[PDB]
């Protein structure tokens, strides 16, 4: 069968999804290093600002080679899946425009074409490196086991899940909420703080670097907004709006996660229901005794004909029988819920019993 | 309130026969409830002891209490 | 039948709901153009400030003609529906007051009756143009298919839905959350920013136009509130309170949308339940082997009479059987939920089987 | 029967709950009038500041008479309910301390014992009038029909609802969310703004009256916090913290209300399910035709032996059969949910059918 | 049996969990007293700053004795539970590293080794006392009855609850929300305010003590952020970020608590369903009468041949029959839900009836 | 609308026989509804009183009303 | 893909007999789908018209198309 | 812990007969678990090989292990 070859191509796509992510991250890191070296170093280090700037070009040429090699594996996977024999049939028209839109976005490095400011030109090309962050959901989806098993693709084709990026989002968020939601916001704070420090530099008095924006970004993200530092430039305000929008969205995500993580499941409901069952019977006995004591002591102080020291015990008798009726009617509706939990499966078994009992 | 008194006795009716032992009838007020006096419990046994056979049919005892 | 005529009137109402919305939007746009032209142009452009001001009057006369023509179609629809023959019966008394309240609100333009400030009079009439935004839910409701089908009105009359504006709100919000909730807040930011720029102009030093209020409105909406710019006038503070109230309401809407979009449906629950089922059996076998290895190696180092190098394997044996009991009791309650999902329909089929089995 | 008398006492308690609320509100209003008259009027109006100050004493003596008359109706209701004949038995010990704690709190007016500041003494007694706002949940509970019907008290004693103030809270919040949640926050803004204006007066430059605190309170309530005005005194900061806490609680209430008001009920689910059912069959036919056209046109351009103009139609054939399988598998799981909705009651009727069929 | 000894060890662990918490809290209190005494007292009180500093050392030596005595009870409990006879088998390897990590963290007091500032050294050791707050979840878990009953450990081993700290979190939060969530935030405000006052002291002008930070911490916690006081030091900003993160988490917790506390249970749903059932029948009769009056009066004014005074009653007749159909279709779907509530248990009883009816 | 008129009568058909008493037919308009005129109610009794036996079969009354 | 072609024909099999009329077979491509050419539809009728009786058994037509 | 040992063997009892093959008994420790030594596995076969017929009844093997 060809199902051994189809699975074989999905380890050649997993590696080409991982190593492309490595060669994109090592371009972003060298971009950050160049942008900070040109600020802290000036025009004296004009050799290293050529060396790193061409190392970025070598890395992005290797990245542009590790995407054509990926889409070739996808078109071979398409030919293997639907049973074709010519690649010219297997390629689409909109897909071949996605190839060009992917190669252009993965090729916007600041090249070595030619005091510490980047300039109006290359500061946008340097921040266009961050648009490589679409390579991470592809790699996460391929490293997960849902796409990488035809036994999983069978149940997916029975369900029309169709290998969404949103299903693994729901998966990793229902399985590991706190690791994902803790790493994501710290990554957003560091990335957005650095981009804001690029947008606001202020060589006079050093009033725009990470010592200010690492304080301005979480205060915007959590929607505190003291206002001791505010963004000054038109490009800083766009970044400080896109930080607040993500802060509202992450708070709205955290509310739903914490709302799911408070309810009981089946098994914790059972032990809660047992801890209450051993506890209401104690008060069912205690308040019964509290009825029965005053029930005799009021008749005793009545037969002793002391009408002043009997009204107090009649008052406590009324309070005790009120408390006893409260705890009894509270006790029976718990056991009603105990009977309510085992309704469906017991009827499903009793139906199979009474079916065989008819013969 | 006599129905509430009988239903309070019916908690300690582990036999379902309408009779309760004097051991349990002393232990209910003695070990639980609000409090317990020894002379009041012995006087309660002296008052309920029209029979004194170690078991009390509480249905007549409710009527004697009310 | 008259059900061909009843459906025929609901395309004459859809067009009169759309073209009234077009002639209201083209009045609002010319109002904005006049308010900005009188600010950036002054008293020198007194010809164009008469031309646009009377173009608004022509447009709002066409709007006052496209509402009487709508309510005539509604009263003909009422006569066709309930089987009447005189329009004087078909018209209500409260409806004929709604006609007047609709024609007054749609007629508050700044007319050409008669340095860049509007004045105390016409600045309120210019902002009363925005009260035409009740024409959009009517047009949205008529363009939707729920009112425009008597086969839908039959199921609505079986359900008493009664053609609410709130049902299409729930509909468009359950179908397209992000498009609606993304377009709505941007529309609110632009509209409210312009209204605040009208309320705060400050001809000296230009400290009130859109370069300030386009920053002040989202910072209020997201409840950040830096405070570098604050509203200065009594009319600016009402607008900045009504922005914060809508910001709290849209955050409360976003929380519910994101809370619905995280749970699994039936089909994603099945593939999650299968991905866990192929994964717990691997550990059910692995931990079993981890029991069985130490189970022999402890007896080996016991029979070899080396009591120092046997206690470590006894420790690992206890840890391994603890892990094995954990993974086995974790494995069986998953398959309990697998049996729990197919309870109701299988009993509904087994009931129909055992009904025929009784004969 | 005495159930005609028991219901008769619960209109004498409804009136004594309403008129006590009127005579508490007319004390709070005269307190506000006195506090503002002593500020805007000074020492010249020493006659009216005696007249209003003793009118408050007359009103609070009438209030202290309309509470003893209420608790007498409650103790007569207790004697009628549990069948007593002496009031000395019917009164409790903790209840008679609640009487004293109620009469002290309802008696803290600024009396006429003896420049525009109130002084350290009577400014706390004037704000202790607001502690009369426990008279409103009692009046709301008695005006509601749940306590005022023994036919409702029967089902309440079957359920142990026990006439909670929280049940009518859930009731009025599930029935009328927006009226309650709109009136409540405006009442909180006006009341808290006035209390903050009392706490911060600043006779020099008039920097503490309602023109500042009516802006400071909603900005704190919505958690914006510009910071152009901040509270200056130690008593202003307690009020501005208790405003922010209520703002967080009302936002947390609004989130739950808006989360309930978005889901469908049964009947809107049915018409949504029908609007989708008439809509997926249109695409089930459309995409079938889109398969069938290309299915013949590819064979036509194959038999015509034009292999260049046939691969495009083979590509569209693959896309069309992919879309057709998507819309068919999307179409069948809708009708699975249509079959899923009518499961339980149809089985409950089929069980009663097959029970009689056994004879 | 040994189940009497196993329960006996769990009161020797409850006491050693409580008294260790007391001797940790009395170390934290003396640390706070020393830090404030060295600030308000200076170098003149060099005797008491030696006396309290060595009292802390005596207290933390008693704490380091009350943890070894706890883990000895845990290893004796392990030997009693799994049936061992040598402690060298019962101790683990990772557990014996947890012992060292626990004894180091519980031993970081400022010792008496050797103007009002603490210094760079001992200010971190003094704040490392707060890391003793892991002793409180252990004590809370042992004082709760879920671990302290082998009859509870049986149902826990049937459910694999495994004595989590998170189950008692869900337990105390579902039982007592407001007490826990009210005490926790006040404890966080006082603790975090004091730590921020340590981080920001400013001996000149006294601008960092609790009169500033007790205002700065709740304003950060509720995410207001006026900005009149901001943190000034690098260590103050970490504390003001960790306050805002906890504020977002507690708001996200409060939203879920208030969302659970608004829905009806079974018994409140029944009395709501009865209050509506006695109320819709009143309008079912009232609107029927409103139909029947106009139904005769229109025929009367028609037979009287006054066609002008008959059209008004025909209009009201149409409005009244519209209202009657609305209230009837509203009335029947309530009683449909009344029939919907008693579906499952009645079928479970009717199945047991029809099973015996087959014989 | 005759079906709606008959269904409105069927609310007060507590007998299920197709006839309603003149007491209830006076009390429905008299005690409830929008309003009640005494002369109009007596004229309604005079108009419906082709029988006048204290009970009215409303099925013919609907046809006489329409 | 022949199973998908047959399942696409089975949408318009409102008779359940394996045959479809030439009226519906012209109306499916004519009124719906991507587009319709008159000469291509007439040539489709000329190609499928090995019978020409107003009804086509599509099961052999699938094999002739593939 | 002998019940836990038997339940761990019962995972690899795909026959339900109380016997497991020496191939699977070598493959369970060899391919999975913590680790595998070749000489220890061969000595395990030498120790369990009181029969040596390619199949081991593990019920006596549990008793020999404990
Ligand atoms: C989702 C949307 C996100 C939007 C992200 C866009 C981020 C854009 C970052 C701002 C980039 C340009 O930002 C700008 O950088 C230039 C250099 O490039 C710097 O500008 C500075 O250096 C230039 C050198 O040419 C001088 O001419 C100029 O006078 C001086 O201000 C500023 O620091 C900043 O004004
Ligand atoms: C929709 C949201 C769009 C938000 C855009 C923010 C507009 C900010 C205007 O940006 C403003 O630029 C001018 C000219 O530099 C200056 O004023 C300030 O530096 C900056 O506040
Ligand atoms: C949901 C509620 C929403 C509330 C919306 C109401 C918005 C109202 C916008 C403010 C309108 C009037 O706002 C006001 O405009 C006038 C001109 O009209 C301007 O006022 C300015 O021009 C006028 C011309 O007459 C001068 O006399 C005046 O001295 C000067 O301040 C100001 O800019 C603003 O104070
Ligand atoms: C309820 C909510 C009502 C909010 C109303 C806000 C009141 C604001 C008072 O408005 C104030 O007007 C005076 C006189 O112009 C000035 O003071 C300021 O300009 C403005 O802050
Ligand atoms: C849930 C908790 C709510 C807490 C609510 C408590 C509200 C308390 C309001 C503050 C009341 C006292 O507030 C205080 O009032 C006094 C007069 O009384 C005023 O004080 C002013 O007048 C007094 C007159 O005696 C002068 O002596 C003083 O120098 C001057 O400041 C101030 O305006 C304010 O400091
Ligand atoms: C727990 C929450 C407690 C909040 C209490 C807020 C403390 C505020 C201290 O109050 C402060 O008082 C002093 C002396 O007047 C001044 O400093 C300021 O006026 C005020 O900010
Ligand atoms: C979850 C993470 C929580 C992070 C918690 C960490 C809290 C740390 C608190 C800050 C501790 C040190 O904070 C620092 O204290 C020192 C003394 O120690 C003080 O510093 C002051 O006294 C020192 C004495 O040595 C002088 O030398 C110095 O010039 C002066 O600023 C300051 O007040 C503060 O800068
Ligand atoms: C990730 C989040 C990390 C947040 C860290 C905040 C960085 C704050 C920088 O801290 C800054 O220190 C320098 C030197 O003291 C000064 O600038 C200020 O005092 C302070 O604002
Ligand atoms: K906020
Ligand atoms: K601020
Ligand atoms: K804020
Ligand atoms: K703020
Ligand atoms: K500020």
């Amino acid at each position: 069968g060809a199902l051994r070859r189809r699975k074989r191509l999905l380890e050649q796509e997993k590696s080409l999804a991982g190593w492309a992510l490595v060669l994109a991250g090592t371009g972003i890191g060298l971009m950050v290093l160049h942008a900070e070296m040109l600020w802290f170093g000036g025009c004296s280090w004009a050799l290293y600002l050529f060396l790193v700037k061409c190392t970025i070009s070598i890395s992005t040429f290797l990245l542009l080679c590790l995407i054509v090699a990926f889409h070739a594996k996808e078109v071979q996977l398409f030919m293997t899946d639907n049973g074709l024999r010519d690649w010219r049939v297997a390629l689409t028209g909109r897909q071949a425009a996605q190839i060009v839109l992917e190669l252009v976005v993965c090729g916007l490095h600041p090249a070595p074409v030619r005091p510490g400011f980047l300039g109006q030109g290359e500061a946008l090309l340097s921040l266009a490196m961050l648009l490589r962050l679409y390579l991470v959901p592809r790699a996460v989806l391929l490293r997960s086991g849902v796409l990488l098993n035809a036994s999983y693709r069978s149940i997916g084709a029975l369900n029309q899940v169709r290998f969404r990026h949103w299903f693994v989002a729901k998966l990793y968020m229902n399985t590991h909420p706190g690791r994902l939601l803790l790493g994501l916001t710290l990554g957003l704070w560091l990335t957005t703080a650095w981009v804001l420090s690029v947008a606001e530099r202020q060589a006079v008095n050093a009033t725009g670097h990470l010592s200010d924006t690492l304080w301005l970004i979480p205060i915007t993200f959590l929607t505190i907004g003291y206002g001791d530092v505010v963004p000054g430039t038109m490009w800083g305000k766009i970044v400080c709006l896109c930080t607040g929008v993500m802060g509202v969205c992450c708070t709205a995500l955290l509310v739903a996660v914490v709302a799911r993580k408070l309810e009981f499941n089946k098994a914790e409901k059972h032990v809660h229901n047992f801890m209450m069952d051993i506890q209401y019977t104690k008060e069912m006995k205690e308040s019964a005794a509290r009825v029965l004591q005053e029930a005799w002591m009021f008749y005793k102080h009545t037969r002793r004909k002391e009408s002043h020291a009997a009204r107090r015990h009649q008052r406590k008798l009324l309070a005790a029988i009120n408390a006893f009726r409260q705890v009894r009617l509270k006790h029976r509706k718990l056991r009603e819920q105990v009977n309510s939990m085992v309704d469906i499966s017991k009827m499903h078994m009793i139906l199979y019993d009474l079916q065989q009992n008819l013969s | 309130s006599e129905e509430e008194i009988r239903e309070a006795f019916r908690v300690f009716d582990k036999d379902g026969n309408g009779y309760i032992s004097a051991a349990e009838l002393r232990h209910v007020m003695t070990n639980l409830g609000e409090k317990l006096t020894d002379e009041e419990v012995d006087e309660m046994i002296r008052e309920a002891d029209i029979d004194g056979d170690g078991q009390v049919n509480y249905e007549e005892f409710v009527q004697m209490m009310t």
